[PDB]
């Protein structure tokens, strides 16, 4: 293989990957002609540019002994390989609820900060997507210091994990089962980026100065920066800087081998001491595994931006976009109202599984796409109108009966229409995960279509049995609740 | 709470073209 | 570290493991004796010696385009990696039972007869150990081919795993659960046996001019050669040789990546098309993985030179030795009737968990060993003598309902002394099972040691039942049955 | 049945100071 053929498939992909979006009805053929070209140059270089010679477990005893020197909490735990999630932590004592059994001061963390002093600081300082992406510069500061063997992070490097369960390690057929759902342009977008910002940043390499010193001069494959913004999406955090007046993104090594469980944020950062700390999200009997809650995300962002499918997460979610049609007569008032409420005219809402299917501000949103003209005039006018604003989220008290029953009827027409949209129904989905054997990967994908269809047929339901509420407080003129 | 609640994998913006 | 210090690891390490076996009291902290010294080898090599730039899954494609090239089937299946046996094959269409959908010619095998006719074939015919041991050979074999950028076999070698579950691979602690059973002993003879012959032909391969054009004369790690046996451990196979008149050991491409149902052996050699053949085992809608029955092992073996454990296996057993000792003065009586049955008057026997606990044979030496003088002279004099041998081995006729009564009192008693005899109790190993999160390896170990004792309970069990019967029968003064 | 049946993964043994 040469260097100059390379150069002329990343100058082609850079090119392709460049172009403006060709039309949803075209992005699945953009798509595998993407993949078709990242899979050519991946087959002419030779994976990651730097292995290392032991297993991945040979080198966590370096990483307690490197926290251990810095100040990090190493006793009580140990790693383990397990089934489910991967390598994770196992309590080796019992571990009460509350406890403080996990810290991580701020010099072992790898951040933007540590990025520009690193021998990557020449390149941040000239680099326009650098600067502005702290995300991206994490990946290079991981692929710097990974290739310099005698970096202070070494032992956190060589415990990472070598591959990972992003969509970007998909199979096309596997991605090929997310075909009519919302996430898979999520998945597009992620593969087109992670391309573009490979060629990108291959020829930038090659044409700064300020890259002369970095080992990324001497060899820099498509499986290293596939692997390097794998590491960061999966793994990174925002902390507060040193001086707490801004935030930053970082990487926090040794507690990031806790995986996910159900619960609340446990994890926060302690400026008077400097660093991560870490209180025990339940009771961990010595042999259990401990876990942390890494946040409030749907399924659709546990997928295409942990790697992973949670079984029974109850923030799950799906989008619906929504606005008031230009051709309404009524657009000029409802816009208006919605502004007063600090809401757009249009926007990407949330449909969630839980027991509330709509947020406060959907609600809003809901109520002024339905108001009538003297509805409207009541939010836009007199000494209640700010009142009657201030209460148009709150599910206790509606505009009116009439405005309650035609929201939901709404609202049940357009996830029953959304529904429609899907190539495959939940039924077929069910079937398909019962009668197939499937990789763990081909699992996550159809886990996620049907999931997005079962918080649209949740919604149908909820909206329906609303829907009926409000009718039966019509129809028995009930007075509507006030103040 | 939490003064500075840490987010493990928070999701971030890695389109560079749009913002 | 330099190739002196190494040599003298492992001239240590071949003295260390060619010692005398240290009694079975020893035989723990001899095991950890020798781990220490494999580990620090291993902690000074680089892991294997040769390692490919891609994934396991980029040279799926070459095994099928080498396969087809060379006339086996290729047609009607993909690789998939499955969660719960790692890679293996899935159906792309219907394939009914007993269908012949798979078949692999001779000349994709690779045998000891391919082993003495490629690079190692100067060392083959000098080496004693090699002439004595096609699996070493084939181990052997297996690595200069790995090492060999232009063998024939690269595509099959490139598709290999990379890594095993034999206990070769356990954490200490790991086989630590294994203390006090029947397994634990063949686990410390495989890994003495391993080490021994890592060490030995590390001097051999360095010293004998024979060994001069191999490439393991570069490199040769103890990585190295724990990824060979275990590849031909967990793989290989006997075929009949090219004549049909004697046996070989070989590996099978491509029909290895089969994994293991329970069932029947639907694998045969075809001598006169001279190709291995497969036939479904049972009915495989596409989609679904595609089985195979390996035999009728045990989980101790499957554990140990399989590196799984199986779940609900129909053919799992544990051992029991038993023998008439000298003090016996009926001695001379039961060993000439156990001889006229072919039994040896001491042996081995074993212990199942499925419908018929004991076999014919165990039958057979247990009603011989509870025998008064006067059944015994009815064994071995007469014209009925001979007949009364031919059904010693059949549970419907008893000797007698006094001698059914001691022996199942025999073998309740000893299999209940036998349980007493392992660390754990059964409820125990559930509870650990129940409440602690183990690695795979680590839950192969404990549900291996629960096996053990899950056999011998329901043989106490049995034991129990058999006795009551047969008291039943003799108190109430039953016939007994005839011819 | 079969004239060769292939037993996958056949137990064989690995100790060359036995014999
Ligand atoms: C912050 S790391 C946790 C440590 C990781 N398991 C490792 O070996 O390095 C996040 C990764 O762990 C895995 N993970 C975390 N929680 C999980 C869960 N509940 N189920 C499956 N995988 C999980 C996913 O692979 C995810 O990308
Ligand atoms: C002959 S190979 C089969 C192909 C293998 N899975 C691979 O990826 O190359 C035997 C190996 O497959 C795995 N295996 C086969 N059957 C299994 C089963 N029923 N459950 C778990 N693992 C199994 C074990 O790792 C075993 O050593
Ligand atoms: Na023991």
């Amino acid at each position: 293989v040469s260097p100059k053929e390379i150069l002329n498939l990343t100058s082609e992909l850079l090119q392709k990957c460049s172009s403006p979006a060709p039309g949803p009805g075209k992005e699945w053929e953009e798509y595998v002609q993407i993949r078709t070209l990242v899979e050519k140059i991946r087959k002419k270089q030779k994976g990651l540019s730097v292995t290392f010679d032991g297993k991945r477990e040979d080198y966590f005893p370096d990483l307690m002994k490197w926290a251990s020197e810095n100040g990090a909490s190493v006793e009580g735990f140990e790693m383990v390989n397990f089934k489910e999630e991967g390598f994770g932590l196992r309590a080796t004592r019992d571990i009460k609820a509350e406890e403080l059994f996990l810290w991580v001061p701020r010099k072992l963390l790898m951040t933007v900060e540590s990025a520009k002093n690193s021998v990557l600081g020449p390149l941040y300082s000239q680099d326009r997507i650098l600067q502005a992406m702290g995300n991206i510069a994490l990946a290079f500061h991981l692929l710097c210091e990974r290739a310099s063997p005698n970096s202070f992070w070494q032992p956190y490097i060589q415990t990472l994990p070598s591959e990972y369960d992003t969509p970007l390690y998909f199979e096309e057929d596997e991605v090929r089962y997310l075909q009519s759902t919302q996430a898979i342009h999520d998945v597009f977008s992620q593969y087109k980026n992670t391309a573009r910002q490979y060629a990108y940043f291959y020829k930038v390499i090659q044409t700064h100065p300020h890259a002369n010193k970095l080992p990324l001069k001497d060899s820099f494959t498509y499986e290293d920066y596939r692997w390097a913004v794998s590491s960061v999406m999966t793994r990174q955090v925002q902390i507060p800087t040193e001086d707490g007046s801004r935030v930053t993104l970082a990487l926090i090594p040794l507690w990031d081998m806790c995986n996910h469980t159900n619960g609340l944020i446990t994890t926060g950062y302690n400026l008077e001491d400097d660093r991560c700390e870490c209180v025990a999200l339940q009771d961990f009997r010595a042999g259990e595994q401990i876990y942390i809650f890494y946040g409030t995300r749907s399924n659709a962002e546990f997928v295409i931006h942990s790697g992973f499918f949670f079984d029974n997460n109850s923030h799950d979610r799906v989008k619906i976009k929504l606005g008031v049609s230009k051709s309404d007569r009524l657009y000029a008032m409802k816009a208006e109202v919605l502004a007063r409420a600090g809401i757009p005219t249009s926007s990407v809402f949330a449909l969630h599984f839980t027991e509330p299917p709509i947020s406060a501000q959907l609600l809003a949103f809901l109520r002024v796409f339905c108001m009538t003209e003297e509805e409207l005039k009541e939010h836009l006018l007199g000494d209640s109108a700010i009142d009657r604003i201030f209460t148009l989220g709150n599910s206790e008290f509606p505009v009116s009966w009439d405005n309650e029953v035609k929201l939901w009827t709404f609202l049940e027409d357009r996830a029953s229409l959304l529904l429609k949209t899907y190539k495959t129904t939940i039924e077929e989905d069910k079937s398909v995960l019962k009668n197939h054997d499937l990789s763990v990967r081909a699992k996550m994908a159809i886990k996620l279509r049907l999931g997005e269809k079962e918080i649209l047929e949740k919604a149908v339901k909820s909206a329906a049995v609303n829907r009926e509420y409000y009718r039966q407080q019509m129809e028995e003129k009930a007075p509507l609740p006030k103040y | 709470t939490l003064k500075y609640p840490i987010e493990m994998g928070i999701v971030t913006n890695w389109d560079d073209m749009e913002k």
